[PDB]
């Protein structure tokens, strides 16, 4: 019956890129199409809608245009932001009634533009209260792709952006540990491509 | 074509 | 707005669980859309007026109720392993073409063996002295670990009060064992400060993981303590050196 | 130049509701509330359009929880009955042995009940005949028709009688020649 | 049976003036037959016809959604609808049958079967018509989508002078004419 198709698979983009989130459907009715997005810890919302054939909807730098001829929902933004980070469902629904079909959402993911990386694996402690020791991988540019663990006793996490705030700084961190003895933080990232400038200290 | 409703709205209780 | 209870609901196979909704819109139709991790948003029920409309959903399993147009409840008899998804409840002006507007959601975890839910293991690991003289700033790890369900909210608190800037948490947790099926997970978080704000020994800092599990009336008969919502921390004042 | 009109009703305590679509004054459509389909008042309008009879399900619904709503603000004043006016005609000339239709005109009525039967010779007919569904009107009334297909005789001698709540007897409208 | 009857209504009219050109939209309900609540297209909101209408003009104009839906109801649900039936109701036009007999110091004609209702029937007295001495029985809806008109005419039929009944409808290009 009515369906929707959309990108599939999560879109990761450098912050200012040109976004383009491709939507096709196929209905028997006159449908007005919707744009939704979900932040992370909310539920969808609406991000524009267009009741009439060939008219265009825009909201927050988003625009998509309603093409009856292509049954296409493209949604387009010509400079994301990291704060576009959400899923976006592209939705139908036959204009006699509320049958509203969402498509397979769309994650989108913004990465920020690193200015000054500094990459660098450290090693932290604890009252060791947990028979575990910490490497932290931080300040690198998001080109780097944490690749996760081989080794079954050794957990690696992905990269994660914070933001100090007061100071108008980003930066890039994963962390990797494990209990046993023969881990060591300077071999703790080998299953991952990064920079040859990466900063080991002498622990 | 496809006809269209009016939806009738629920009164105030 | 929409309201939905409960946030997270852990429960056993065959068991009972209900779901509340209330929209303050003035809207006469609401709706149960069921959302899964592949990210697929479909429709179960929609009501309008204490009327329903739409049913999509497997005959005889559920049992929605609205005793009221801004009231929409479900009901599910006995829950199957395949309801472990987010339930959202959302509200539109009338059954036209409409917007929909969304609650929050439940998520909702359906185990066979209510054996395997553990409460997370909360430790805080201290900014490394390296980092400090090279970067002149301090970021702490707190690993939360051994958790099942993934029903967690991890946050940072420094000297009593809640903080966000400069906090990075996983979007996702890792399976510890991700070749078993009911692995328990592990999360980590940063909290990155200042050098100086670290060095200061007046300063506290602590790491809170609010796990979601059972319930005091719920039966556990193990040797371990009953894994019921609770809330584990861990803590670490700052270091002048 | 045109009024279209969506027209919906629910009566209590007879707990009957109708919905249908007016256009300049006849009947396009109208909502069979047992069976839940569209019925067309003419059999080609169905191939030209269509409807989606759940919708209308919903309204009647709707007007029905309205009906007890508003009943209470009212602190339950009911409905004045008001008698119809009947009228008996023929949509042709009528010729010996040349088939033609009698209508019986049902006007300016509520509320939306009737008990209409065609009498031949003082008998009643149920073969052939028709009927609408209650039409709305600008004063908020109702009007229905009434077709029995007959072939003239000289004879045969025709009746509509109809039963509503504003009359006392039934009225009888007569038809000869 | 003689309990008493409640009666609620609802009528959500159109009303076109050269086409889909201008449009008006009222949302009406109505308690038995008194209007109580009406959205005018021309108002822009729910407004109260009677006391008994308050409670639900400012409880329908609060909520969110509705005055966007109502307003652009002239597009979304007026002019929609007339295109969907536009081929068979506006452009509608059947041709009518036209009898003429005596019934004898009246002459009749008779009009039947024809749509849409607009329609214009003189009387001829011979090469002029006869304007005194009409007496039409008025448009008569047949309730299915076919109208009739009788027109008489109070004239004193003598041998010799043709009478011509001459009708005109929008079904035709040209006018009908029957002559006795
Ligand atoms: C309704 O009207 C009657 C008088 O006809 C009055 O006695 C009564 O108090 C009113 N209200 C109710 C709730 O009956
Ligand atoms: C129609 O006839 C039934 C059968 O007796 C009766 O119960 C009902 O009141 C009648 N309705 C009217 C309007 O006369
Ligand atoms: C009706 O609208 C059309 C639109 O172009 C216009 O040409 C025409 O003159 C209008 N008719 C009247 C009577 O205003």
């Amino acid at each position: 019956g009515d369906s929707v198709t959309q990108t599939e698979g999560p879109v990761t983009l450098s912050e200012g890129t040109s976004l383009t989130v491709n939507c096709s459907y196929e209905t028997k009715q006159y449908p007005t199409l919707f744009w939704y997005v979900q932040y992370p810890g909310e539920g969808p919302q609406l991000l524009f809608k267009v009741p009439k054939a060939n008219e265009k909807g825009s909201n927050r730098g988003f625009e998509a245009t309603y093409n009856k001829e292509a049954t296409s929902f493209h949604l387009q933004k010509a400079s994301v932001q990291e704060s576009d980070s959400a899923v976006y469902y592209c939705a139908l629904s036959p204009s006699n009634t509320n049958k509203v079909v969402f498509g397979t959402g769309t994650r989108l993911q913004v990465l920020p533009n690193i200015q000054n990386p500094d990459p660098a694996v450290y090693q932290l402690r604890d009252s060791k209260s947990s028979d575990k020791s910490v490497c932290l991988f931080t300040d690198f540019d998001s080109q780097t792709n944490v690749s996760q663990s081989k080794d079954s006793d050794v957990y690696i996490t992905d990269k994660c952006v914070l933001d100090m705030r007061s100071m108008d700084f980003k930066s890039n961190s994963a962390v990797a540990w494990s209990n046993k003895s023969d881990f060591a933080c300077a071999n703790a990232f080998n299953n991952s491509i990064i920079p040859e400038d990466t900063f080991f200290p002498s622990p | 074509g496809g006809y269209r409703a009016r939806p009738a709205k629920a009164a105030a209780t | 707005a929409v309201f939905q209870t409960p946030n997270y609901h852990v429960t056993q196979v065959g068991n009972e669980v209900s779901f509340n909704c209330k929209q303050t819109l003035g809207h006469d139709t609401m709706y149960w859309y069921k959302q899964d991790s592949k990210k697929l948003l479909k429709i179960m029920f929609s009501y309008n007026n204490k009327q329903l409309i739409v049913n999509e959903t497997v005959p005889r399993r559920f049992s929605p109720q609205s005793s009221d147009k801004a009231h929409l409840n479900l009901r599910i008899k006995s829950v199957e392993p395949e309801d472990s998804a987010v339930y959202l409840c959302a509200s539109s002006l009338d059954w036209g073409v409409n917007t929909l507007y969304f609650g929050a959601g439940t998520r909702l975890s359906v185990l066979e063996d209510l054996n395997k839910v553990f409460p997370p293991e909360v430790a805080v690991f201290e900014p490394s002295e390296a980092e400090i003289s090279h970067t002149q700033k301090a970021t702490l790890v707190c690993l939360a670990t051994g958790f099942f369900p993934d029903h967690v909210e991890l946050s940072w608190w420094v000297n009593g009060k809640e903080v966000h800037s400069g906090v990075c948490t996983d979007p996702q947790p890792l399976k510890e064992q991700p070749a078993l099926n009911d692995s328990r997970y592990a999360l980590s978080s940063r909290l990155r400060v200042s050098a100086t704000f670290w060095q200061n020994p007046r300063n506290h800092f602590r790491c809170q993981v609010q796990f979601y599990g059972l319930s005091e009336n719920d039966e556990w008969t193990q040797d371990r303590a009953k894994p019921v919502t609770q809330i584990v921390s861990a803590e670490a004042w700052g270091r002048a050196d | 130049e045109h009024v279209i009109i969506q027209a919906e009703f629910y009566l209590n305590p007879d707990q009957s509701g109708e919905f249908m679509f007016d256009f300049d004054g006849d009947e396009i459509f109208h909502v069979d509330m047992a069976k839940k389909e569209t019925v067309w008042r003419l059999e080609e309008f169905g191939r030209f359009a269509s409807f989606e009879a759940q919708g209308a399900l919903a309204n009647i619904a709707v007007d029905k929880a309205n009906l007890e709503i508003m009943t209470k603000r009212s602190n339950y004043t009911p409905i004045t009955n008001v008698p119809p006016e009947v009228t008996v005609l023929t949509n042709s000339p009528v010729e010996l042995r040349e088939p033609n239709v009698l209508i019986c005109f049902i006007d300016k009525f509520t509320p939306p009940v009737v008990n209409v039967t065609w009498l031949r010779n003082g008998k009643p007919v149920t073969t052939g005949v028709s009927e609408t569904v209650f039409l709305p009107r600008e004063d908020h009334l109702f009007r229905k028709f009434h077709y029995l297909p007959f072939l003239p005789s000289t004879e045969d001698v025709y009746d509509c009688r109809v039963e509503h709540w504003g009359l006392d007897e039934p009225l009888l409208k007569h038809w000869e020649f | 049976d003689t309990r008493p009857r409640f009666l609620e209504q609802v009528k959500h009219e159109c009303h076109f003036f050269n086409g889909t050109e201008r449009v008006r939209f009222l949302d009406r309900y109505f308690y038995h037959q008194e209007e109580y609540v009406r959205f005018d297209s021309d108002v822009g909101e729910y407004r109260a016809v009677t006391e008994l209408g308050r409670p639900d003009a400012e409880y329908w104009n609060s909520q969110k959604d509705l005055l966007e839906q109502k307003r652009a109801a002239v597009d979304t649900y007026c002019r929609h609808n007339y295109g969907v039936g536009e081929s068979f109701t506006v452009q509608r036009r059947v041709y009518p049958e036209v009898t003429v007999y005596p019934a004898h110091n009246l002459l009749v004609c008779s009009v039947n079967g024809f749509y849409p209702g607009s329609i214009e029937v003189r009387w001829f007295r011979n090469g002029q018509e006869e304007k005194t001495g009409v007496v039409s029985t008025g448009l008569i809806q047949n309730g299915d989508w076919t109208f009739q008109t009788l027109v008489m005419l109070e004239t004193v039929p003598r041998s010799g002078e043709v009478y011509t009944c001459q009708v005109e409808h929008p079904s035709l290009t040209s006018p009908l004419t029957v002559e006795w």
